[PDB]
DNA sequence: ATCAATATCCACCTGCAGATACTACCAAAAGTGTATTTGGAAACTGCTCCATCAAAAGGCATGTTCAGCTGGAATCCAGCTGAACATGCCTTTTGATGGAGCAGTTTCCAAATACACTTTTGGTAGTATCTGCAGGTGGATATTGAT
């Protein structure tokens, strides 16, 4: 009884959102899982470093915002920052 | 044990054609064989280190993925 | 009899192999080479199939990138033939020799 | 009772207790063994002694008695394994290695 | 991006080749993922101008 | 007004061991501190990764040994491994 | 404000930097080119540095921010902490 | 009738002189003004420590020296001794910066 | 083969910034000693995937030939870069000043941890169903290359 968690169903939801009638193979889905894991580890490592530099003991939204700004370029950084900010305000105001 | 002549000359010429090369000298084949053997032993050393640390005998795909990632050559697709 | 001029089949092959995604080395020779190389670090190792598949993907990507760099170093000297000194210059600049 | 420290127990010069504390506080794992700081201290001391011996030989070669960053750079760049361990670092006030291509020389 | 590439090659199902074509053709993605290898991806069709005939 | 720990005195002890009558400037000592910190963080990060891969919760001597082997080349790896092993046996047998 | 200071990197300074690199003969078009390169480099570091400074809610750029930026671009620097 | 060195002599002498030394090769004040101008383009009303600008200077000089070495190699590859912009572009392309 | 003009190295000297050092102290830390808890080593076992043959079958590699075209060597020349001198200008050093911002001190309170409980829910395994696509076949045409 050994499981194996993955982001397959969430990637599938996003795909059905942006392309309602296109599918995806299994190897492309493995590529997408690898991509999500890689970017997650990058952002989390950078935020941990930022928290250590300032002698803080907590990872908050500002650490994630600054890590996003340090990692993504230009268009990507701007739009990701806007998306995350909107998400956090929508979450707290609910 | 010339398993390095297993990489034939037409194979190297195919690899060159994919890279956009239009003409190939005759001394290129030995050079690429040397380069490839260097790269391969560099990767396999760390793969076997990762393996024997875990007290296993079978080299797994994740060991190769880690050995590559530590060289700065991340590889997507075998993360399962 | 019909004969193409030297260089026509070259560009035809270039387009063909840049349109494709296959592997360009045969699998059994590469497997034997990998096992022989691993023979010196530890004896009686086993390999999954996906391990050798990953090694092959990585090696082919590396070599194709090196050949692009070599082609640039060749064109820089006003040639069309790649020679070993172009490979040596590309690797020296990348830092792989230095 | 009488308290002898850990670095003296291991026969080292580097601090074992400080390395233990740095391993704990640095958020690397949730537990830390007893021999890990000893191993790490021994490795760090070995590497420092290697690089310092090379730098001192360079300094005594240029008829000086006191090591400066130039000597550290000359030691690092002249050894294969150090230059390949530290291939991507910049040493302030270090300079470069004297080296002129052969084709640029006259005649 | 990958879906646009897939629909461009008259296909309905994304494969790794389409992911590679999407990544390598965009500046910011190619510069975010400049050091990754996608298995079964291939390369971008590109021949130097000096190698063409005439 | 808070203190600033460093490896100055230990580097000085090692120097007086290998070169009994040579001194060292202050800028070279700053270089040596930077070097020690950098190598420490490298080894500790690699050992943490190794411990995470095997689903272990403890950093032991084997993790440090494997990190040393993965990071240093040839001569350096061999001699560092021998030095650390000797240190650990000397420590436990005391 | 201050504008147009890339010209303060004079031709003799670039010639000296090239001499330390082993270069014997220098084209006349190099200087301009070089300046462009340098500017790009600085813009990539200072940006990162400033991103650290605003994170701590500071207003002065310290040497540690520069060292962190250089390290995160793979250009580690020994001597300043 | 006055003494004149042949072209290339003072250049080699200067190569030896500047490879034997460790000083900085750019004036401090122009570099500081340049750094402040760029920073102002990024965020207004900034300040700087002295060691920060010193670190920036050391890093930038090291970068440019390494680039000039790679450029010299690319130039020698083409059977020249004069470095030209296309060599800088080839070196920066093989390195992976453009 | 010689000579003469320039630049570099070395012996001598000295002023001074820097390394070495107590003294004090002092606060922060490392070591000892228990008690508790839990993660990891040993033992067993099941079952899955890796190594080894067997064995056609045909697609790819190898050796050979011929010829074309490319790389390299040799002249030749012009323009572009180096070397040197005169001028001036702007960087550097030293000192002083204002003062803005950083770092330490204290409060306190909003927010994150730790447990116990309950409800989904996403992931494995069959089990099943359907169909987008890779492989095969025919026919049009786009391109090359010698006349």
């Amino acid at each position: 009884r050994s499981r194996k968690e993955s982001y397959s169903v969430y990637v599938y939801k996003v795909l059905k959102q942006v392309h309602p009638d296109t599918g995806i193979s299994s190897k492309a889905m493995g590529i997408m899982n690898s991509f999500v894991n890689d970017i997650f580890e990058r952002i989390a490592g950078e935020a941990s470093r930022l928290a250590h530099y300032n002698k803080r003991s907590t990872i908050t939204s500002r650490e994630i915002q600054t890590a996003v700004r340090l990692l993504l370029p230009g268009e990507l950084a701007k739009h990701a920052v806007s998306e995350g900010t909107k998400a956090v305000t929508k979450y707290t105001s609910a | 044990r010339d398993n390095i002549q297993g990489i034939t000359k037409p194979a190297i010429r195919r690899l060159a054609r994919r890279g956009g090369v239009k003409r190939i000298s005759g001394l290129i084949y030995e050079e690429t064989r040397g380069v490839l053997k260097v790269f391969l032993e560099n990767v396999i050393r760390d793969a076997v280190t990762y393996t024997e640390h875990a007290k296993r005998k079978t080299v797994t795909a994740m060991d190769v993925v880690y050995a590559l990632k530590r060289q700065g050559r991340t590889l997507y697709g075998f993360g399962g | 009899p019909h004969r193409y001029r030297p260089g026509t089949v070259a560009l035809r092959e270039i387009r063909r192999y840049q349109k494709s995604t296959e592997l360009l080395i045969r699998k059994l020779p590469f497997q034997r080479l990998v096992r022989e190389i691993a023979q010196d670090f530890k004896t009686d190792l086993r390999f999954q199939s996906s391990a050798v598949m990953a090694l092959q993907e990585a090696c082919e990507a590396y070599l194709v990138g090196l050949f692009e760099d070599t082609n640039l170093c060749a064109i820089h000297a006003k040639r069309v033939t790649i020679m070993p000194k172009d490979i040596q210059l590309a690797r020296r600049i990348r830092g792989e020799r230095a | 009772a009488k308290a002898k420290t850990r670095s003296s127990r291991a026969g080292l010069q580097f601090p074992v207790g400080r390395v233990h504390r740095l391993l704990r506080k640095g958020n690397y794992s949730e537990r830390v063994g007893a021999g890990a700081p000893v191993y790490l201290a021994a490795v760090l001391e070995y590497l420092t002694a290697e690089i310092l011996e090379l730098a001192g030989n360079a300094a005594r070669d240029n008829k000086k008695t006191r090591i400066i960053p130039r000597h550290l750079q000359l030691a690092i760049r002249n050894d294969e394994e150090l230059n390949k361990l530290l291939g991507r670092v910049t040493i302030a006030q270090g300079g470069v290695l004297p080296n002129i291509q052969a084709v640029l020389l006259p005649k």
